[PDB]
RNA sequence: AUAUGGAUUCUUCACGGUAACGUAACUGAAUGUGGAGACGUCGGCGCGAGCCCUGGGAGGAGUUAUCUUUUCUUCUUAACAGCUUAUCACCCCGGAAUUGGUUUAUCCGGAGAUGGGGUCUUAUGGCUGGAAGAGGCCAGCACCUUUGCUGGCUCCGGUGCGCUUGUGACGGCCCGUGAAAAUCCACAGGAAGGAAUAGUUUUCAUGCCAGGUCGUACUGAUAACCGCAGCAGGUCUCCAAGGUGAACAGCCUCUAGUUGAUAGAAUAAUGUAGAUAAGGGAAGUCGGCAAAAUAGAUCCGUAACUUCGGGAUAAGGAUUGGCUCUAAGGGUCGAUCAACUUAGAACUGGUACGGACAAGGGGAAUCUGACUGUCUAAUUAAAACAUAGCAUUGCGAUGGUCAGAAAGUGAUGUUGACGCAAU
RNA sequence: UUCAAAUGAGAACUUUGAAGACUGAAGUGGGGAAAGGUUCCACGUCAACAGCAGUUGGACGUGGGUUAGUCGAUCCUAAGA
């Protein structure tokens, strides 16, 4: 329900004392004038929010889910 | 056998009416031991209960017709049975001229062809029915700048 | 009711008619040593009041139910 | 851009109830272009090769267009029956029976 | 309708439970004249008048 | 219930903007003031949503003697959240007659217009999160089976006096000016409480716990309600597709729903209901009762009388199909794109054309009530009642008219002669 | 309204399929207020009831079914009591 932009921020949520759970979602979409990416949308579920953070960057997306706390529970597509 | 509550499950099941249901009259046995809506569900996937289709409505004539009329047929005297006011308000006619009238008038005086004192004389002029079409109006204009 | 146990981990009980969700919720952790996660209630065209108690994941229904006797 | 449409027909011609020359000439003769047919001025190209039919054409042509012609000459030599208009993915078509 | 007071719910429950068959056993007992029940009721022909 | 982060304080209770005002926050008791709750109806105009119509493309289905790049169908996005988006209104600069601006509708300006630059309400729309993982449409595989498995696509536009509905700014009308309260917020006020080795803010963010009781099935009517009944009666309301056409008219169709009302055979009289008639045309009859005639639209033409508003569609005439063309009426920026409106001309036919449906007979006078309105539910709708207008009567409150067994009792009266009451 | 099949001791009237039709969006469609009170759903079943018929049913017999912090009541006040 909610939607976060700063990378730095979301490390932070994933380690909230009270965030149990995440999901990675890969989509297969086009860019604006150019063939079809791959998106990864980030989602931590929080007590009464649910983040999602969103990076079109296939590089920089492997980089994020090896920096993730391993105590949190991931859920795959 | 009664199979009417098998075909108001399936029809709930399908999501269509009950009258686009076709149950396989040569299945009748296996259809009655059909109870449940995973029962039904399953007869669907094999064929056992098909949806038929819809009633065709084509709207070929229609279209046919309004072609027609785009080119001017069909519009006599013999084919109006409203009065002119009811097929078209003369007020809608007169507020289309109108707003053209102003619309050009505002265009003129800010591309600076016409200034604002002929401007102001211009526009209660056609709001006094002066002009009758815009045509009229660019004439007009033309005219006052030329003397 | 048997298949909203083994499916929905829900027990169904009758209650009395002055029994509110507060006094059906303590009743059941005291007889049956289980957590109650919610109770719903309605009241039958009978005249009785019948009670959904849902467990929580932490306790399997169709094993309290079997150990009742049902 | 141009648009490649591609029509397998192996499997009828396996059988030898379908011939994919007499195919491909039935759309050179039936594909209409801005108006009438007979306009193929270096606009529309159909390249047959025994198992493939493959059809070229930068101007307006689409696959319902390919699929109403095809039906057609399933219609005219009875074949309706048998043989049926399949899209496998995007722009590829099979013929099957 | 819908929308009914408790009262009125628990008037009717009782007489959707007063409306049964008489049990079978019971005629058999010593010396019973009872047949048939005379006050059962059908929903369209005499009304509660609640 | 409570903790952390943030914010604030040694100038103790925040800073920025000329201003309209802005923000993640940024002490406030008694008491007081203000706002919200909170409001008629009709008319046109602007805008939004759903629906309707429609172009390209990706799938499925129908038709195919012949024709049809064709006919039908799927292509969807909730509450909530972030950013952004506004007519009206307001602020700053400036100082107007050669008066300007401006609405379909004539209103605004030295009590500061036009113009340039700003601020704000978020109805509403856009993008993103929710969210494709859902739903929808297809293809390829397994198979008594608990029944699934694997693949693709789900895209991009146009149009408007359209329909329904919401809403905004306005305008018309009244001797009619079109609820109340619970409840929530802001302001004025300054009682108190508060910092330096330390505190306050739960109107900023995150985190923790709980949310009882009763109703909830179904019918909602030519079979579930009331009429003695499974009675052609009666019974409040929301949603509303295409064509024809002015139209929620009549007529045909799609979605959805029904195909129910004892049947079979025959076709006398008399009926009930629907129709047609040569010549005459009210001679019928208490009486033109009933029926017939007239009928839409466009153009022409229209008397006596009149309270000058009417009478009036007075009366009385002409035209109307199909097809092929022509002229005029627009938007955005020479070019390019998009609406049905009206007028006219050839050609064509068994002279037919509002071709079904739909749809005024008219005129000259007398009696009577001015008009719209109202009543004898179940034999009388009228000339009867009411009405505006006119006139008369009573009364200045310790009062007039009226109520009650009584009363430390009531109606007019939340009233005061331009009033109340009685004819 | 018609043809065929299925069921049954028995079919103009039940079920399924096919055909012909109607309501024609101010409906014979899809929901509700009042009123009714289990008529809702499944299984079994036809003596009586459905002014013919009946294997069918709102009938007869036995069971099943109505889940709310957010929808209403509950709270507020109106004429009034
Ligand atoms: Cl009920
Ligand atoms: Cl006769
Ligand atoms: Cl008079
Ligand atoms: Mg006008
Ligand atoms: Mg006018
Ligand atoms: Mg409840
Ligand atoms: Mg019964
Ligand atoms: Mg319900
Ligand atoms: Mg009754
Ligand atoms: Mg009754
Ligand atoms: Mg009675
Ligand atoms: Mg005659
Ligand atoms: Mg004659
Ligand atoms: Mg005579
Ligand atoms: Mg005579
Ligand atoms: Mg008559
Ligand atoms: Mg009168
Ligand atoms: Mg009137
Ligand atoms: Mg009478
Ligand atoms: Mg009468
Ligand atoms: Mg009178
Ligand atoms: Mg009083
Ligand atoms: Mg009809
Ligand atoms: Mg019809
Ligand atoms: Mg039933
Ligand atoms: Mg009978
Ligand atoms: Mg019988």
């Amino acid at each position: 329900a909610r939607e976060i932009t700063d990378i730095k921020q979301f490390l932070e949520l994933t380690r909230r004392a009270d965030v149990k759970t995440a999901t990675v979602k890969i989509n297969k979409k086009l860019n604006k004038a150019g063939k079809p990416f791959r998106q990864t949308k980030f989602k931590v579920r929080g007590s009464s929010s649910l983040y999602t953070l969103v990076i079109n960057d296939a590089g920089k997306a492997k980089k994020l889910i090896q920096s993730l706390p391993p105590t949190l529970k991931v859920n795959r597509l | 056998a009664n199979l009417r509550t098998q075909k108001r499950l399936a029809a709930s099941v399908v999501g269509v009416g009950k009258r686009k249901v076709w149950l396989d009259p040569n299945e009748t046995s296996e259809i009655a031991q059909a109870n449940s809506r995973n029962a039904i569900r399953k007869l669907v996937k094999n064929g056992t209960i098909v949806k038929k289709a819809v009633t065709v409505h084509s709207k070929s004539r229609t279209r046919a017709h309004a072609q027609s009329k785009r080119e001017g047929r069909h519009s006599g005297y013999g084919k109006r049975k409203g009065t002119r006011e009811a097929r078209l308000p003369s007020q809608v006619v007169w507020i289309r001229r109108l707003r053209v009238l102003r619309r050009l008038l505002a265009k003129y005086r800010d591309a600076g062809k016409i200034d604002k004192h002929l401007y102001h004389v211009l526009y209660k002029e056609s709001k006094g029915n002066a002009f009758k079409h815009k045509r009229a109006l660019v004439e007009h204009i033309i005219q006052a700048k030329a003397d | 009711a048997m298949k909203k146990v083994e499916d929905g981990n829900i027990l169904v009980f009758q209650v009395s008619m002055k029994a509110n969700k507060y006094q059906i919720k303590k009743a059941v952790k005291e007889l049956y040593e289980v957590d109650v996660l919610k109770v719903n209630t309605l009241v039958r065209p009978n005249g009785t009041k019948k009670a959904y108690v849902r467990l929580t994941a932490d306790y399997d229904a169709l094993d309290i139910a079997n150990r009742i006797g049902y | 851009i141009a648009k490649t449409f591609t029509v397998d027909v192996s499997s009828p011609t396996e059988n030898g109830v379908f011939d994919p020359a007499s195919y491909a000439k039935y759309l050179i003769d039936h594909i209409k272009v801005e108006g009438a047919v007979g306009n193929l001025g270096n606009a529309v190209t159909v390249t047959e090769d025994g198992t493939v039919v493959t059809v070229v054409s930068t101007a307006k042509f689409s696959g319902k267009y390919l699929k109403y012609l095809t039906k057609k000459y399933l219609k005219k030599n009875q074949l309706r029956d048998w043989i049926r208009f399949v899209s496998t993915k995007t722009n590829e078509y099979r013929l099957a029976f | 309708s819908s929308h009914k007071t408790f009262r009125i719910k628990r008037f009717l429950a009782k007489k959707q439970k007063q409306n049964r068959p008489i049990p079978q056993w019971i005629r058999m007992k010593t010396g019973n004249k009872i047949r048939y029940n005379s006050k059962r009721r059908h929903w369209r022909r005499t009304k509660l008048g609640l």
